[PDB]
């Protein structure tokens, strides 16, 4: 189990660590976060007490160096930095520790709840869709815009999602127009499956990430790749069975993380109705469409 | 955006365009099998692609053949008039290929979208205008040429006939758009009325009768008359 320290707590801010989230007071005695489970990537998230306006977080996985947190008064942020000094930063945790100064991860024995979110997200493949190449964390917040995003303004703070897009030369083959925009099979598995993402896997790890950085910043251009990435899959008539029943999975917790009070916003009527009741695989989304039909009958 | 009653002189300068209909292009007659069942059989149809500047129409007849062993033709036939107009276009030369194609329904801009990624400087819009061209087929010699095919053709006419020598193109339009609509609406009256005087003809080469200025005057009245007649008996006003 891994460690987040914090090298003090100046602003009033609520923080979030993957699914978890609690309230620090301005100048409170807080040194972090401890008990962090090992084998995850993680993300720590932010929103201040004082301006509700940005929430901004950062995504990295602790087997990959000694990260902490440290506010910084000029940018105004809580900014995650790397120490390269292995034995100061032991002994800096083991402080905190003694102190008990730090929150512990609060995960529950029986809960795969972030394992199940996070199953195929790793942080190599985020740190090319977040392109900042000196540090092994990515940060994300609410207005940051995607490559697609940007094509209809600075490069350097985009998501850089894979761009798929349903009338375009990429995803029509001339000739098989009508063939290829109303079963979009070739577009998912020749193109994306086997093109782009080489294997399942990594489709679905950005599909995953891209819900996780709507879930918890509210990014739009991320909520938008989220919806396509599932209706490329539902719209494809050919799809191979293992992907079928684990986007049903990956949904169905997705769905059953989701805060009730945000489902107006993050969800796309248009899409899931389609996707649930009119698509190619209608019928092959048992658990999501249960989960659905019992936690936001009024979407549908 | 859409095509609308605001933006109507639009249709008139000179940016080429082109008027796209479907209506007739999948055309059936629904009867009873031996068994008592409901079978369609198919008949010849027409795409109706109109520059309604210039008048010319190109008329591409689909003959029955193309439906053989097909499934869901409705949703087929709004497709291949996307394949037809894209192919339409890529024959023009450059200089003539429209700038701007707009669809009479709003179903064939998905079909048409797609079929014209090539194409990304061309506009495809939809219209507001309930446009009557669905009785393109009210005019004799276009419902001739449809039901004579015995394959695929393109027969390329000027609906205007000799109209633009003596008049605009915005001039043209709304007499074509008021005889369209009266054939919609009673084409029995419709065509009583354009034919009535035995005396006024019909050119070899053109589609309406070659009435005078002064003619075509009544006759455009006796049109706007038919259109609230047949709108009070429909209506009882
Ligand atoms: C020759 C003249 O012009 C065209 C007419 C329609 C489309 C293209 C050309 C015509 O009325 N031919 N019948």
């Amino acid at each position: 189990m891994n460690t987040v320290p914090f090298t003090s707590a100046p602003i009033e801010v609520t923080i979030g660590i993957d699914q978890y989230s609690f309230n620090v007071k301005e100048n409170q005695p807080f040194h972090g976060i401890k008990d962090i489970p090992i084998g995850h990537v993680h993300v720590i998230h932010f929103q201040h007490a004082d301006n509700s306006s940005m929430r901004y977080g950062y995504w990295f996985d602790c087997r990959m160096g000694n990260f902490y947190i440290q506010y910084d008064p000029k940018d105004g942020l809580y900014k995650m930095m790397e120490e390269r000094d292995g034995a100061k930063f032991e002994n800096i945790v083991h402080n905190f520790k003694e102190r008990q100064m730090m929150v512990s991860y609060p995960k529950i024995d029986e809960d795969d709840t972030w394992y199940n979110l996070t199953e195929f997200v790793q942080m190599d493949k985020i740190r090319k869709i977040v392109r900042k190449d000196e540090n092994q964390f990515s940060y994300v917040d609410s207005s940051m815009t995607t490559v697609q995003e940007n094509e209809l303004s600075d490069p350097a703070h985009s998501l850089n999602y894979t761009v798929i897009n349903f009338k375009s030369r990429e995803a029509i083959r001339p000739g098989h127009e009508m063939e290829d925009f109303l079963d979009k099979s070739y577009y998912l598995n020749t193109v994306m499956l086997q093109g782009i993402f080489k294997n399942s896997s990594n489709y679905f790890g950005e599909l995953q990430f891209a819900f996780l950085n709507a879930m918890f910043f509210g990014n739009y251009g991320s909520s938008l790749q989220w919806h396509a990435m599932i209706e490329l899959i539902c719209s494809s008539a050919t799809v191979p069975k293992h992907m079928l029943d684990k986007l049903d999975e990956i949904l169905y917790y997705q769905i059953k993380t989701l805060p009730e009070q945000y489902s107006d916003i993050l969800l796309n009527e248009r899409v899931w109705n389609i996707c649930l009741y009119s698509s190619f695989q209608k019928n092959s989304l048992h658990n999501t469409e249960k989960i659905m039909e019992n936690k936001y009958p009024e979407l549908l | 955006g859409a095509m609308n009653s605001s933006n109507y002189a639009e249709l008139f300068n000179n940016d080429i365009k082109l008027f796209v209909d479907d209506t007739n292009v999948y055309r059936v007659t629904v009867h009873k099998t031996f068994e008592g069942n409901v079978a369609t059989k198919a008949i010849n149809g027409c795409i109706f692609t109109l520059n309604p500047k210039t008048g010319h129409l190109f008329l591409k007849i689909i003959h029955t053949s193309v439906w053989a062993g097909q499934k869901r033709l409705s949703q087929l036939a709004k497709w291949k008039t996307a394949e037809e107009v894209s192919a339409l276009v890529r024959s023009l030369p450059k200089e003539e290929q429209p700038k701007q194609i707009i669809v009479t329904r709003k179903a064939m801009l998905d079909p048409l979208e797609v079929h014209m990624l090539d194409f990304p400087n061309i506009a495809i819009r939809p219209t507001e205008l309930r446009l009557p061209f669905s009785a393109a087929m009210s005019i004799d010699k276009l419902s001739d040429v449809v039901m004579k095919a015995t394959e695929p053709q393109m027969v390329l006419f000027n609906i205007y006939d000799d109209w633009l020598d003596r008049i605009s193109s915005y001039t043209a339009f709304s007499r074509l758009t008021l005889l369209l609509r009266a054939l919609k609406t009673n084409e029995e009256s419709a065509k009583m009325i354009l034919l009535s005087d035995p005396t006024i003809t019909i050119k070899s080469y053109h589609l309406w009768p070659s009435f005078t200025d002064e003619q075509w005057i009544t006759i455009e009245s006796q049109m706007r008359d038919l259109i609230l007649t047949e709108y009070g008996r429909k209506y009882n006003v």
